[PDB]
DNA sequence: ATCAATATCCACCTGCAGATTCTACCAAAAGTGTATTTGGAAACTGCTCCATCAAAAGGCATGTTCAGCTGAATTCAGCTGAACATGCCTTTTGATGGAGCAGTTTCCAAATACACTTTTGGTAGAATCTGCAGGTGGATATTGAT
DNA sequence: ATCAATATCCACCTGCAGATTCTACCAAAAGTGTATTTGGAAACTGCTCCATCAAAAGGCATGTTCAGCTGAATTCAGCTGAACATGCCTTTTGATGGAGCAGTTTCCAAATACACTTTTGGTAGAATCTGCAGGTGGATATTGAT
């Protein structure tokens, strides 16, 4: 298809700021946005790593929402609303 | 006049606003792209139910929002009001994450 | 005639189905008593009812007739016991509005 | 291919508590996740209890202890009531 | 005469106790507390000595870790003294609240 | 009894935890916390005891309880 | 003739299997080799811990591995530390004092 | 009145990796708790896997995927190696 | 950074006892060997649902400016918490009992699994019903400058 | 205090996407009458648990003294928030092909289920031992003070 690169920067400063706003944050140091990206990547990596492991185990090529739900449960980040 | 809200008034408006709503805050397409990029660096030729991408975005946004709440506590504890990497690290450490 | 075990137990939740799900969990290599399915269906029903009660109220408080995930979230985070019991993430639930004193103008 | 749900029963219980109130599909989805979750936990704790006591069978007694672990305070008391009651009702044929 | 400056014996104790593995709570007061707490759940109970020791180990592990996070929270606040707000912050971030 | 958990013992615990200076109010706080901990663990343990129709809390009771609280302990049966 | 021998393991393939037949729900079965695989896993990880711990004891001029050694080996190792968020009774903690807490 | 324990096998493995080193009873205790813990974790994940995929047999494939899921990389690589080796050797004789 | 003294810590070596490691005979698993039972892999294929493409429009992200007020640095003194030696009680230890009671058997009824034949209740759609999202516009704050 | 500038409401409006309701069979529930167990119920052993006792020695509780830490007050450089201009790219509507789930069959390889024969690991007894905890006496560290 087309090379995927730097998509972490897709997580814009205004989106991160919104997220902190819901998180109840009034003021944000300029260094947050990169930190946050860092943290998000780790989070995503771990979940996706597990989800794919489920995909591969089921000899499938398609990552199902169930794969992510199991993945999430493993990470102790249980999610309601997709599990069916 | 011209007219300016004092620094911090809009910020508080936004806290009320986003605390009121429930819609995802990260734009959908970029997030999908980030997901596909990370997955791809694990196993090539992968596909995703749109559902799976959404599950991931929900999980992730929930995660960041709670993380920011903890971070905001560490900032306050430091007798500050601006959150800093210091805080995010303190929270994540105490959460036993790192 | 046939009386369903749910009816027999005075329950809206499916005692038979739950007994089947317990056989298939399971033990392992073991068996499920006649009453375990009943006791389970009763707990599950009771908790669905506790949740639906609080959620429904919240839905009322916002002048709407139909429970959304937001409502479910308000009800669950609002109640000490449900909040403790349920550390799941509710897709579409948002958070409970809360700003700290120190953040509020002086 | 039929795939089961708890929607029918959540819906019944809903009409019982708030007979005026509906539930959107996403809400019902959450509700289903909730039920399967607590079912899982109860079943798990029960199978462990049975294991710890060299018992091969899971009875209402297992479910009840499982519910005592797991459920906090008032929830637990009421749950125990409702269960015990459904069980005594069920036995008295 | 002779006297150590405040902080010095403290650091000395930190070194010593971080070196040892011994339980730092006296056994009997602890057993007594365990028994009293338990009395409010089921009466006339007996305890394997192994169970009391398990409890004490679990406890002291817990309190030690918690003190670590607490100390971190005090350091966040540019202090050197831990206070109850530190333990509070720690316990909150942990989700124990 | 909780007061039986003495200041110098809590000092010791803090010390192992790397603490140099301790506020006066820490001891009562620590007691409260330790009490909640012991309550939460023992309650579960005793629930296992009663389920096993015993009058004696076994170490395994405590181990299972601890495991349920996500406080898994090694050295007493698991 | 024992399956542990056949597999070339110290750990009991037979016992591991007998324990696995109590995890397969009802109507559940266990592969002939699952027992071998798990046995292998357990043995390997036991070997890893025991090595690192024996090192901690040699570096301490003693012959017998104590729990303190087990603790030092676990926490001293990134992976083991990650995997074992248990509490090693009688292991204490690893000595560590924060920069800002030292004098001058 | 019997009570099985991995003590023997732990001791054996000890003597392979450190024939000079002994082990205290409390340490041997830790080792037991360790083996039981990891065993339960593996077993659990394996049964879960088989469930998810509507299987009834727990094969070495469930064990392996479960190992990938539970053990941090590198420990997981080596554990996979050991497992596959054990199985090939077992299937040859 | 030295000149002293007070205490702390550190290595080397020592000797016994509480723990090991080593030895020795009976049940309960682990291996063999035969006869079914069955799960789920290999093979067609119906048919969701995923990736991709197109194209238009405005909701947002980006970038700059400008200055408000926040974090960070400095100084400072009240008073808290550490060090300490002083004086005493409660924890610790350790044989005795006694006995409460976990664990182990040895046993029949209650209770569960089966295995077949009916008898519904739930599910996947069609098909009606309506909340409410989303767009208004003026009432009521809420802010921030003179 | 004002008014001026914006933002925040709150309620009324209505057709549409999304519920709630009406409809057809498969899977799964219930009722049968066989079959097997299991766990509870008693009656007794042994471990191991509570309870005194009768003390040395710890280890804790006490009051003094003051060092040094916390927090309060004060300044200011400049980071970050608010607002604005500009225009990109996400969003939204819709269609297309075909990858790939996933629903079915047919049926060897692999699993269970016996019934036996051995084997081994758990037990509770013996035969060493590691190293704790206590000696020097020798440098180190710390704190007052040239």
């Amino acid at each position: 298809r087309k090379v995927l690169r730097d998509n972490i920067q897709g997580i814009t400063k205004p989106a991160i700021r919104r997220l902190a706003r819901r998180g109840g944050v009034k003021r944000i140091s300029g260094l947050i946005y990169e930190e946050t990206r860092g943290v998000l990547k780790v989070f995503l990596e771990n979940v996706i790593r597990d989800a794919v492991t489920y995909t591969e185990h089921a000899k499938r090529k398609t990552v199902t929402a169930m794969d992510v739900v199991y993945a999430l449960k493993r990470q102790g980040r249980t999610l309601y609303g997709f599990g069916g | 006049k011209p007219h300016r809200y004092r620094p911090g008034t809009v910020a508080l408006r936004e806290i009320r606003r986003y605390q009121k709503s429930t819609e995802l805050l990260i734009r959908k397409l970029p997030f999908q792209r980030l997901v596909r990029e990370i997955a791809q660096d694990f196993k090539t030729d992968l596909r995703f139910q749109s559902s799976a991408v959404m599950a991931l975005q929900e999980a992730c946004e929930a995660y960041l929002v709670g993380l920011f709440e903890d971070t905001n506590l560490c900032a306050i504890h430091a007798k500050r009001v601006t959150i800093m990497p210091k805080d995010i690290q303190l929270a994540r450490r105490i959460r036993g994450e790192r | 005639k046939a009386v369903s075990r749910s009816q027999r137990a005075g329950l809206q939740f499916p005692v038979g189905r739950i007994h089947r799900h317990l056989k298939s969990r399971t033990t392992s290599h073991g068996r499920v008593g006649a009453t375990a399915a009943v006791y389970s269906a009763a707990i599950l029903e009771y908790l669905t009812a506790e949740v639906l009660e609080l959620a429904g109220n919240a839905s009322k408080d916002l002048k709407v007739k139909r429970i959304t995930p937001r409502h479910l979230q308000l009800a669950i985070r609002g109640d000490e016991e449900l909040d403790s019991l349920i550390k799941a993430t509710i897709a579409g639930g948002g958070v409970i509005p809360h700003i700290h004193k120190s953040l509020i103008g002086k | 291919s039929r795939k089961e749900s708890y929607s029918i029963y959540v819906y019944k219980v809903l009409k019982q508590v708030h007979p005026d109130t509906g539930i959107s599909s996403k809400a019902m989805g959450i509700m289903n996740s909730f039920v399967n979750d607590i079912f899982e936990r109860i079943a798990g704790e029960a199978s462990r209890l049975a294991h710890y006591n060299k018992r091969s069978t899971i009875t209402s007694r297992e479910i009840q202890t499982a519910v005592r672990l797991l459920l906090p305070g008032e929830l637990a008391k009421h749950a125990v009531s409702e269960g015990t009651k459904a069980v005594t009702k069920y036995t008295s044929a």
